[PDB]
């Protein structure tokens, strides 16, 4: 989910202009209560992992 | 198409203005010569923050 704040200018869907190439080809491994950053676009934007269904590390 | 057949009827008292219409009172870019360099830097600085504070906020 994002974050309030730092949503307050930008607009539109965040899906495949940021989470997209960010999970692409990198094989990150994430975890349920982690926050990570992704700059470009002129703005750093931060997303907080809510929830995942399998174990945490994954 | 105002034509020099029609007539013009200038009879009547000179009347007050609607409140939300504009004058001579104030001064706009015709009214200063002799510095277009500098009036286009002040327009480049000033312009496009104050007209759109939203996008720029963005």
């Amino acid at each position: 989910l994002p974050i309030d704040d730092t949503v307050e200018g930008i607009t539109g869907n965040l899906f495949e202009v940021y989470l997209k190439p960010y999970f692409l080809e990198a094989y990150r491994p994430i975890r349920k209560g982690d926050i990570f950053l992704v700059r470009g676009g002129m703005r750093a934007v931060e997303f907080k992992v809510v929830e995942t269904d399998p174990s945490p590390y994954c | 198409i105002v034509a020099p057949d029609t007539v013009i009827h200038c009879e009547g008292e000179p009347i007050k203005r609607e409140d939300e219409e504009e004058s001579l009172n104030e001064v706009g870019y015709d009214d200063i010569g002799g510095c277009r360099k500098q009036l286009a830097q002040i327009k480049e600085m000033v312009e496009l923050p104050l007209r759109h504070p939203a996008l720029f906020k963005a």
